[PDB]
């Protein structure tokens, strides 16, 4: 009888596989998509609903981007986000060109530490490669709402509450050519994909840094792209997804921390540098107090915070 | 990743609720006490380290908070 | 046919130049500027120059088209080990095309200030050779001597080049130990490639390294048979690599362009034609007398005694520098060059113009036997051993023989002593003496080392007279085959599965199972898995999965690594096309 061998895990060669060339330094535009289904058609897709070119800039329902403003986090966010990138998976100078290449390597390593079952490999896989359109074909769509990944395929409503998020409401209740001049000519791209899929039985992170940037033909962006984040898995209490992708490009939005990723060589430098910026990181309790006065109370203890980042 | 001086303080910002002194003053077992923390932690804001901070940025926050008020004292009377 | 640049069409605003580069040019790391009439330059970018054999006026030039694939864009390389007898391929992975590959090259270039002669990749040729040389001196680390079997795994185990090159450079990654020298071959090839210039390693088989000039080697053997001391100044090797580049030499008279030989010395280097090497130009490159005498030279061996008092013994004679032999054209088979380098055996050429050697060089048996032995030995087994006697005389006569096998290293430094034997016999009335024996894996007085080859020695030792008649003869340890199914064809982007088998054909339980997975452009860079026991006679079976990326011709090759042995290689090719429309 034919039989599969077990996973094993070591470090004996991984000197092998470390350059001895500068990473070099780039500014990083993050964009952020999702899975969701449209009411016109019953086809799941990816939109873009986010971006970070200066400030977060946020994208409604009726195809409007509000102000650019500040990338405020939740407590959850964080706190998945740390529990998840501890014992994530990592791909680090990748050689591919197609975004099929890059689904296919990141699902072998995903079966190879057991984060994913083989049976959901043809079915992510699939649903990795929809087709991705963008903010002007809202207007050819009418609107989406938000969809699951099935066993069967077939969209369902999510038996959670799908109230809009609350920076969209509060921020958006001639642009394209204004976020080029903003970004600097020297910009490389970072995508983040966020979706759910039912049949998963935990939260699983990839990260993906190319050995050089390149400008995949499956979804249109301005500058090649150079790093990926995937976020799927099952529904739990105290997630959500969005905010996970908005902690995923806050944390992107950082020059120390893109340093450290454009030099990192193991899973153990990302982790250290992100209980490095866990740590000067401040949190503000629900209080009473005057807002602009509280705000204003700030100055000091983030001058001193920043002050000491850069150690 | 322990600072006791830093735990104390945070259990006193605990008891300067006013919710959650009012949840402290009916409790009969652990659970409320847990949904409460819990509560309190759902309304909690978190601002992460910045390059080039300003006060024209962080004055774009203004209304969260005070929506976040109105939910922190969605369930209250 | 000098630097120009042409305005191929012009638009309103975009203009395309075809700009137009010198046959031979300085190579490295340029910049591009730009300089108005009035106003001040403004810089371009960067670009690398290289040569290129496609271009029939450059100095580096191929006809065919495959051999440039082969000889330039094959990144994946076989090198082969053994003795002469049996050969073994080992996969490797030049690599070549890497990111930074080029920038170590450049910078280890730069240390020459000799700029002018950068656009001659003679001199960058012999330069590179000297500085290979000199820092393969400088970072080779000694053995380990002291007896730790449980962490050979890790002393022994190869990954490709691009690493070692880092360690050179650098000095940050897995050291190299003495035990595998050969490499520098195959880190010249690399590097050479790289440049431009093709390049190919050749192994040649019983090598006579060392004598500078002479066409005799003098081997002392102990008393019982054994070998009394350690070392020699020069001694047989078991095999050699050397590189092979293809160039034209302008500098030389007529008739010596094509395949050369690139020797250092022991810093400095040179490169040889194969050409003046066959007909013998002596005087034509100070390494030519030393490197023809390695591939045609003598032995004779000295006999040591309780005195002693040495005494001169027949010996059957052996074959030095056989067998040449490289990776083949458009295959996987090796194909042997032999010929390139020596007139045919027994035959007048040679004879010509070996005297010819000689005479430039002058200017400035009653009993025997022969002994059949197998070619190799299968690991934790057996085999027999065979030899006859025969005396030529009308009276008896009374011998002694004496047998000894022993571990030795790949360049002629003795491992270990593992076996002996004596015995005693009587020849009458010229009747032949057929003896054949046995011997096992556990007869051996201890392990016999990882890399090492066996030699066995024959002495027959005469009563009455003091002449006497030795012989000798090389084996090798052959390890068991591991099988391995998947098909000859694949499409991107589509799952493909493999199965990789195994028979244990020893005589001990195994334990510790660990089997590895690599391969560019399948896989991303190793993949490691556990097993279960394996008895002494049953078979282990596994398939693994993946998706192939990158269209072409690829290869993928596994390891084993074990209690009793590590580094257990085996390869497969697949071509991989593309997906229908």
């Amino acid at each position: 009888q034919m039989e599969e061998p077990a996973a094993h895990d070591t470090e004996a060669t991984a000197t092998d596989y470390h350059t001895t060339s500068h990473p070099g330094t780039h500014k990083v535009y993050v964009e952020l998509q999702e899975l969701v289904m449209d009411e016109k058609n019953q086809e799941l897709r990816w939109m873009e609903a986010a971006r970070w070119v200066q400030l977060e800039e946020n994208l409604g329902e009726n195809g409007a981007w509000g102000r650019p403003h500040l990338s405020h986090l939740t407590f959850w966010s964080l706190l998945e986000l740390r529990r998840v990138f501890t014992k994530g998976t990592v791909l680090l100078d990748l050689q591919e060109t197609s975004l099929a290449g890059v689904a296919n390597q990141l699902l072998d390593r995903f079966i190879f530490e057991d984060q994913i079952r083989p049976q959901d490999r043809e079915e992510l896989l699939r649903a990795l490669l929809l087709k991705h359109s963008h903010a002007g074909e809202l207007e050819a769509l009418g609107g989406v709402k938000p969809a699951v990944l099935t066993r069967s395929g077939d969209p369902s409503q999510p038996l959670l509450p799908q109230h809009s998020s609350l920076e969209t409401q509060l921020f958006c209740e001639h642009s394209p050519s204004g976020i080029l001049e903003k970004i600097p000519p020297d910009s490389e791209a970072t995508l983040v994909l966020v979706g759910r899929a039912d049949f998963l039985e935990q939260p699983v992170l990839g990260f993906v840094r190319l050995q050089e940037a390149a400008e995949l033909e499956a979804v249109e962006l301005p500058v090649p792209i150079r790093f990926l984040f995937v976020l799927l898995g099952p529904e739990a209490p105290h997630i959500d997804y969005t905010q996970l992708g908005r902690a995923a490009a806050t944390l992107m939005s950082e020059r120390v921390f893109r340093i450290d990723a454009y030099m990192a060589q193991s899973r153990g430098e990302l982790l250290h540098s992100l209980e490095g910026f866990l740590d000067c990181s401040l949190v503000l309790p629900p209080t009473d107090a005057p807002s602009e006065q509280a705000l204003l109370s700030l100055v000091p203890v983030q001058r001193e915070l920043l002050r000491r980042r850069y150690q | 990743h322990i600072d006791y001086t830093q735990l104390g303080r945070a259990a006193a910002t605990l008891m300067s609720e006013r919710v959650f002194r009012i949840d402290a003053y009916m409790a009969q077992s652990r659970g409320e006490l847990l949904h409460s923390l819990e509560g309190f932690l759902d309304c909690s804001l978190v601002l992460p380290p910045t390059d080039a901070p300003s006060e024209q940025a962080l004055l774009s926050l203004v209304p969260v908070q005070r929506e976040l008020l109105r939910r922190r004292y969605q369930s209250s009377p | 046919k000098w630097w120009s640049a042409v305005v191929e069409e012009r638009d309103a605003q975009s203009w395309t130049i075809s700009v137009t580069t010198p046959a031979d040019a300085v190579i490295g790391h340029y910049s591009l500027l730009l300089q108005v009439s009035g106003r001040k330059q403004l810089l371009l970018g960067q670009f690398t120059l290289l040569f290129n054999p496609w271009n029939r006026e450059d100095a580096v030039f191929l006809k065919n088209e495959a051999q440039r694939m082969e000889y330039l864009l094959n990144q994946n390389g076989l090198i082969y080990l053994g003795t002469a007898d049996c050969i073994q391929a080992e996969s490797w992975d030049f690599g070549q095309f890497e990111g930074d590959v080029i920038d170590l090259s450049l910078r280890l270039l730069s240390k020459d200030k000799q700029v002018e002669k950068w656009s001659q990749p003679v001199h960058v040729a012999r330069v590179l050779g000297a500085l290979l040389h000199f820092l393969k001196e400088q970072r080779v680390l000694p053995t380990p001597q002291t007896q730790a079997t449980q962490e050979g795994a890790l002393l022994n185990k190869r990954r490709g080049s691009v690493p070692i090159l880092r360690q050179w450079l650098t000095g940050r990654g897995r050291p190299v130990y003495d035990g595998q020298a050969w490499v520098l071959a195959a880190v010249a090839c690399t590097v050479l490639r790289c440049l431009g210039i093709p390049a190919r390693v050749v192994t040649t088989f019983a090598s006579a390294q060392g004598t500078g000039g002479r066409l005799l080697i003098d081997e002392y053997y102990n008393e019982e048979g054994l070998q009394n001391g350690e070392g020699q100044r020069g001694r047989i090797w078991i095999f050699q690599t050397s590189t092979e580049c293809w160039m034209t030499r302008p500098a030389l008279p007529q008739g010596y362009d094509g395949w050369q030989i690139l020797h250092p010395s022991a810093g400095s280097c040179d490169l040889v034609p194969v050409r003046a090497v066959k007909e013998g130009t002596l005087g034509l490159t100070p390494a030519v007398s030393d490197l023809f005498a390695a591939i045609n030279a003598s032995c004779v061996v000295w006999k040591c005694c309780e005195d002693g008092t040495l005494e001169l013994t027949d010996s059957n004679t052996k074959y030095v520098g056989n067998n040449i032999s490289t990776k083949g054209v458009g295959s996987d088979r090796c194909e042997d060059i032999t010929q390139n380098y020596k007139y045919p055996e027994g035959s007048l050429q040679e004879k010509e113009v070996l005297e010819r050697v000689e005479k430039e060089k002058m200017e400035r048996s009653p009993l025997y036997l022969l002994l059949k032995a197998p070619s190799s030995l299968p690991l934790r087994g057996d085999a027999q051993i065979s030899v006859t006697l025969v005396n030529h005389s009308e009276q008896e006569k009374a011998v002694q023989l004496a047998i000894g096998v022993q571990a030795v290293h790949y360049n002629g430094v003795l491992a270990a002593k593992l076996w002996r034997k004596k015995l005693h016999l009587t020849l009458s009335a010229n009747l032949e003496k057929i003896i054949t024996i046995g011997l096992f894996f556990s007869n051996f007085e201890r392990n016999p080392p990882e890399n090492t080859f066996l030699r066995l020695t024959a002495m027959a030792t005469h009563s009455e007279s003091n002449l006497s008649c030795f012989a000798q003869e090389d084996i090798a340890i052959c390890r068991p085959h591991l099988a391995i199914k998947m098909p000859e064809k694949a499409e991107q982007y589509q799952p493909l599965t493999a199965s990789v088998s195994l028979q244990n054909s020893l005589d001990a339980p195994m334990e510790d199972c660990v089997i590895s997975i690599l391969g560019r452009g399948l896989i991303h860079r190793e993949r490691s898995y556990r097993f279960r026991s394996v008895w002494p006679e049953n078979t282990m079976c596994a398939k693994f999965q993946f998706t192939p990326t990158h269209v072409g011709l690829q290869r993928l090759t596994v390891e084993v690594d074990c209690n009793m042995f590590q580094n257990l290689t085996n390869y497969k090719s697949v071509t991989v096309v593309a997906p229908e429309l």
